């Protein structure tokens, strides 16, 4: 699996229409806020999950695209079958002494797990397995706006246990956003790809998976949710021939001089993207 | 009519004990081998010793504590010839087991100190070295800030911002005190095969006036 | 330290404290020569005691005893009949002569207690004939081993038996460095979190070796002292003594330069449970003194403080104050800290500990970041400012905690609980010089005040309209109106407005109440602002605080 | 453990002291060096015969009991109940 | 062995935007923050690792550029040593390893007093305004051991900083240099690894972090030619007109740099 060769920024616009992109499991479940300025957050975390979950669905299991942070799996189990894969015993707490060996089983993890291979994996666990760092790195996405998160109250006709309470049903709360734009930018590196073997069909199904990523991902909380932009920047060479914070400050966000009052659905929303640096290109296609 | 006053401060400062190196713990004072070290970063030539007279401490004791990772082992001789015998990698692993060592470090804080110390010719003075010479040398490079190196307060992470006081001493914080701080390191004896040697440190006024290390009843 | 030395070295005088004089060992004794100054026997003490089956010869701590063999060797000042009294059971004088002349040249390896025993060999009931004696001075008690004398002369001939350098602890030289310490207690009786055995001192790595030492030479300290100071502290660390206390991971061991009550209080004076009045006391500004007489302040206190890692131990802090300045600053602490009780059962004199406890990731006493813990029972007891980092700890817990009713307390738990509104307000008493009352304030007309009263009233209306709700706007939108209260109060503002158009409607018609109150507090503000600093959130902390505790039972 | 590579050669001494933690000793019936170090495992010697001992497995305490003296074991009992807790 | 010739102090301005830029060991992994001022902090140790990193991914075993202290990420394919008693091994350590060449070693042999210094020298990074790092909540969808099976869900935490300008200061000393060889292209090379540190740094941890400006001092003598802090004091950050409440971007903050003595120049690589 002749890895890539060359390193890629890339910047992803989503959106949410009365809907919860990420909760707050400190603030009962109200969409995660930055407290201080009000601007919505969502974790990397939850655009990896969304990620892993459409490369799942997209490949049904398929040999090497198996992802490692399964819904019910153990991970010792899965360590273990590597360790038997490359005929070992496994140390409680340390990896193969035979620097070789502890090679081949990290190896053989990245190979037959597309996450691992991708976002990479820490797996010191009681039966060791070696770590990954990932090609594949995403910061915090960002609303470009504060965003106005409102609880919704609602009922259910029944109760789950013997209950006399219901003189009035049974009460609950969702929580919403009524609309925001987020921006979540990325990396990928190609001297970590060639450590770890993360291919050109990975990436092109990563754009894939970034570009559906919302589109199977409905539920009761979600609302709507879409992906609206996905620009990439390509460098020629494995090291970049700009500094990412220079790429990323060509994608500018703003409201369109023709709305006014809160934003309530992208075209209230002007993208425009600048001109890229000589080594470098965008692909705007997406 | 002789002598040197220079005055060294910073925000951070750690001259770690001896007896609790490993997990650095620091001096309350800088002890005279840091002021010699840093006498020896502006100005220093094989013709010459620093003597140290005294130190003043112009702020309060205040400590911090700082917790760093760090390296267990010291890089081993290699051998060049054999170097390319065959292709050999060297390198240190300092993340492979026991090779990180984490160390927690206790250290000074918004420090500030005058070091007076004076001038000493050695055997192997040349015949026209004068102590003049090395005098004005020293004045002039405090005076303009030159340096062979960027002094620091022990550890090379801690730089020293020093200047040459022209005029007097100013006071001191504990100028009505006289605080005792137990024995610590007064120098090493490198000719005696590298043999440390204490004084009894009692911190008069705010100022430390350490025996000279040079002298014949101080060394064995 | 030096102080452990000298701890060691004052404690160790008093024989019935268990410290072990250096190069001393158990044995068997069995009688007690009672000689006079003079050398002239006195009398005879049969210390050995019964069992009932057989009377066995007494264990007493005495010097080590010497590798006998087919050879003469004299033990320094506890043998057999054969080398004192000149006389052996066996019959064999020559054997006998040879054994007195042996032990009165050791000896001499001008104090009256050497000189009487001298004279005593000089001199040279029946049944010592044959057991192990040792001896006493008439008209003071213990034995002569137990003698300052007698332990320098032991601890010379220990010396000369050399296998030195000066050490840097009692700064004599000519002495033997020790190539290693004795090791110190880990565990439950040493420091908390440290494997079973650690040392102060460990070179065993290269790269923490120096000028081409090797091992413990790098730090040059006297066997005696090693030996004494690690002694010294294994006994502060056994929690049988009362001088030993665990806050976070540290734990920390105080002791005065000379006996005194001190060391029996200040196990509770910074982990409280008389003590009571002590505190309060010690709080208004009074002196110790004036509740129990007998404290001396001017002996000085040492305080220290030692936190583990895998094998070996850091110190994090370390104090020698007197007892009357750190009492001081000890009673100033706890004034800064006063607040009103939440709730009658809480304490009215917080614990470190359990302050600390409360900035932890879920309130326990792991997760509670060791730094924080150094600036406290640091800051504490120096009366310097608290370490900037406390604020912020305190802010990112309320913003993250929330109502926790599955914890089985029968009430609600508190997002902004007695005990950290008390961290605020010594913060921002210490830190930054502002004035914060210790009950409600109600002409304070304060902005961020007035803003965390409102908030207590908002929430007080909810509770209110909606009994037994599962979360409260404490939960939620605490840290966002703290913090920045221009974008979150018009909604909490109309969530309350329907909050009281409910209560209005159903019973209690007279929400009135809570409208009167809102109007009031809204009177003294002109803007909401767009944000706050992390001072003003404290503030905004304790008016709400302030205001929730006046409004429980008010109707 | 370097025991097993010098056995009850005095160079055990040698290697120990060069490697180990803090030292200890003990004087109570028979003269005894403890050669302590990381991992929580100590060297004890006397004379030419030695004894390993984990601090983390009970049966390694019980044993250290066993291959002490009879007196020692009674002076030890406070140090041997300290390790046992260890679970 | 041509050495650099002028004795050099630079600033180098980097940011973090909603990530950890140095994880405290002592506090369970949250950003570091002076204790006396709130200021966020960012040990030295932590920048001469990414020097280190971005040259040993950059140079990848060149003649002269191999580096020794290396973390896990190490690459065993390719090593070639230029191959130019104590003095001549160091000055062979000196010819073919960067970092040694540049920061200094220590060879286990204190027999010879004098060590390896190396020229560079910098302190600890210190943020320009205090800092609140934020405790942000996570879970995962799977237990790593069946005995937790028996619900099956962790909840994590990840402290992340919100946005902080850190202020790095760092000396370059000629004198030390003329022992060690670090030659002109070398002090080229360490510009280019300040300015480009942190674009392979990236992590699930580090968030986006990123060198703003770097202002360089050029020292006439082979001494220096005024004072260092006094140097440092010519670059001064504030904040822009028209920001207010907490900095959440470089657009906040706006720098500036005096006029330095007769004696000196200098230079803004960014």
């Amino acid at each position: 699996m002749t890895a890539i060769a060359n390193r890629y920024e890339f910047v992803l616009l989503f959106d949410v229409e009365n809907g919860n992109p990420n909760g707050d499991p400190d603030a009962g479940n109200m969409p995660r806020i930055d407290p201080e300025t009000g601007h919505g957050l969502v974790t990397d975390v939850c655009l990896k999950r969304k990620i892993r979950n459409h490369v799942a669905l997209t490949k049904e299991g398929a040999e090497r695209f198996n992802i490692y942070i399964q819904e019910k799996a153990i991970l010792n189990e899965t360590h273990e079958r590597a360790y038997t894969a490359c005929d070992l015993k496994p140390e409680p707490k340390k990896l193969p002494k035979k620097v070789e060996d502890a090679k081949r089983v990290t190896d053989w993890m990245c190979t037959n797990f597309y996450d691992i291979r991708t976002f990479g994996a820490v797996m010191t666990t009681e039966v060791n397995c070696g770590q990954v760092r990932g090609p594949v790195q995403m910061a915090f996405a960002r609303s470009v706006e504060p965003v106005v998160p409102q609880e919704v109250s609602i009922t259910r006709m029944a109760v789950t246990t013997k209950a006399e309470a219901e003189d009035n049903r049974t009460m609950g709360r969702k929580h919403i956003v009524p609309y925001g734009l987020y921006v979540a930018h990325g990396f990928i590196s190609a001297p970590l790809a060639e450590k770890t073997g993360f291919s050109d069909e990975d990436l092109t199904l990563f754009w894939d998976a970034l570009v559906n990523m919302f589109e199977h991902d409905r539920s009761a909380a979600r609302g709507l949710m879409s992906s609206r932009k996905l620009i990439v920047f390509k460098h020629q060479n494995r090291l970049g021939n700009a500094p990412a914070h220079k790429l990323f400050d060509l994608v500018k966000v703003s409201r369109a001089e023709g709305s006014s009052g809160p934003a309530r659905s992208f075209a209230d929303y002007a993208v425009t993207v600048g001109q890229a640096p000589e080594g470098v290109e965008v692909k705007e296609m997406l | 009519t002789y002598g040197i006053r220079l005055r060294v401060w910073g925000d951070y400062a750690c001259f770690t004990r001896p007896e609790m190196k490993v997990e650095r713990v620091s001096y309350d004072v800088m002890p005279p081998s840091a002021a010699r070290g840093i006498l020896e970063a502006i100005h220093w030539k094989p013709a010459i010793r620093w003597i140290v007279d005294r130190i003043h401490v112009l702020r309060p004791i205040v400590f911090d504590n700082v917790r760093r990772n760090e390296v267990s082992s010291k890089i081993p001789k290699p051998n060049p010839a054999t170097a390319m015998r065959d292709r050999k990698p060297l390198y240190f692993l300092v993340d492979d087991g026991s090779n990180r060592q984490q160390r927690a470090a206790t250290l000074l804080r918004n420090v500030d100190y005058v070091i007076e110390a004076h001038f000493e010719l050695t055997d192997k003075a040349g015949a026209e070295d004068n102590a003049g010479k090395h005098l004005d040398i020293f004045r002039r490079r405090a005076r303009a800030g030159q340096s062979f190196q960027q002094p620091c307060l022990g550890c090379r992470e801690f730089p020293a911002s020093f200047e040459l006081l022209e005029g007097d001493v100013p006071l001191s914080c504990y100028a009505g005190e006289k605080r005792d701080l137990g024995y610590m390191l007064l120098d090493i004896d490198f000719e005696r095969d590298m043999t440390p040697l204490f004084f009894k440190a009692v911190m008069e006024d705010g100022v430390i006036t350490p025996p000279s290390r040079t002298s014949p009843e101080v060394r064995a | 330290l030096q102080a452990l030395h000298g701890y060691y070295q004052r404690m160790s005088a008093d024989p019935d404290a268990g410290m072990p004089p250096y190069g001393t060992s158990m044995e068997n004794i069995s009688f007690a020569l009672v000689l006079d100054a003079k050398g002239t026997l006195r009398g005879i003490e049969d210390l050995r005691e019964q069992e009932g089956k057989k009377l066995r010869p007494r264990k007493m701590l005495v010097p080590i005893a010497e590798k006998k063999g087919n050879g003469i060797k004299p033990n320094f000042l506890w043998e057999n009949t054969s080398y004192i009294l000149g006389v052996d059971a066996k019959g064999k004088q020559e054997r006998t002569d040879k054994c007195h002349a042996a032990f009165i040249a050791h000896i001499k390896a001008a104090d009256q207690d050497l000189a009487a025993v001298l004279q005593f060999l000089e001199h040279g009931s029946e049944e010592v004939i044959g057991s192990n004696i040792v001896f006493r001075i008439e008209g003071e008690p213990g034995f002569v081993h137990e003698r300052p004398a007698a332990r320098q002369a032991w601890a010379n001939c220990l010396n000369r038996r050399e296998q030195c350098g000066q050490c840097l602890i009692t700064g004599e030289r000519q002495k033997p460095i020790a190539q290693l310490h004795p090791s110190i207690k880990g565990g439950r009786d040493g420091v908390r979190g440290a494997q079973a055995v650690a040392s102060i001192v460990s070179f065993n790595n290269t790269a923490f070796e120096s000028y081409g030492k090797e091992q413990s030479i790098n730090a040059p300290v006297s066997q005696e002292a090693a030996f004494s100071y690690v002694t010294a502290l294994n006994y502060l660390l056994n929690p049988s003594n009362r001088q030993k206390v665990t806050i976070a991971d540290a734990t920390v061991v105080f002791w005065a330069e000379r006996s005194s009550p001190a060391e029996d209080i200040f196990a509770g004076m910074f982990d409280p449970p008389r003590m009571h009045d002590l505190l309060v006391a010690i709080r208004s500004g009074k002196r110790a003194t004036d509740i129990m007489p007998d404290m001396d302040e001017s002996v000085r206190f040492h305080v220290l403080g030692l936190s583990p890692n895998a094998a070996r131990l850091s110190v994090r802090f370390w104090e020698v104050d007197t007892v009357g300045h750190m009492l001081d600053k000890v009673g100033r602490h706890y004034r800064e800290l006063e607040i009103i009780p939440q709730f009658n059962n809480e304490q009215e004199f917080p614990s470190l500990s359990t302050l600390l406890r409360q900035t932890a990731v879920l309130n326990k006493t792991e997760n509670i970041s060791p730094v924080l813990a150094g600036g406290l029972f640091r800051a504490m007891l120096t009366g310097g400012p608290y370490p900037q980092s406390l604020l912020p700890a305190v802010l990112g817990r309320i913003r993250a905690e929330h109502a926790r009713p599955e914890d089985k307390s029968r009430y609600r738990l508190e997002v902004v609980t007695y005990y950290r509104a008390a961290l605020i307000k010594a913060y921002l008493i210490r830190n930054r010089k502002l004035e914060v009352p210790v009950s409600l304030d109600p002409a304070r007309t304060d902005r961020p005040y007035l803003l965390g009263r409102l908030f207590a009233v908002l929430e007080k209306a909810q509770e209110d309209a909606v009994p037994g709700a599962n979360a409260t706007i404490k939960d939620r939108y605490l840290a966002s109106a703290s913090a920045n209260p221009g974008q979150v109060f018009h909604m909490l503002l109309k969530n309350a407005s329907n909050h009281t158009a409910k209560l209005r409607k159903d019973p209690e018609r007279k929400a009135i109440h809570y409208e009167i109150m809102m109007q009031e507090i809204i009177d003294n503000i002109s803007d909401f602002p767009v944000t706050m600093s992390s001072d003003e959130q404290g503030l905004f902390m304790i008016g709400y605080y302030h205001q929730r505790k006046a409004l429980f039972t008010k109707k | 453990m370097i025991a097993q590579q010098h056995k009850d050669t005095v160079a055990a001494c040698e290697a120990a002291e060069a490697i180990a933690i803090a030292k200890d000793q003990v004087w109570d019936g028979e003269g005894y060096t403890k050669y302590t170090f990381d991992d929580n495992s100590v060297l004890i010697q006397s004379g030419t015969t030695q004894y390993a001992m984990d601090a983390d497995d009970a049966d390694s305490i019980k044993g250290y009991a066993d291959w002490l003296d009879d007196e020692a074991r009674s002076a030890e009992a406070s140090e041997i109940e300290r390790l046992l807790e260890s679970v």
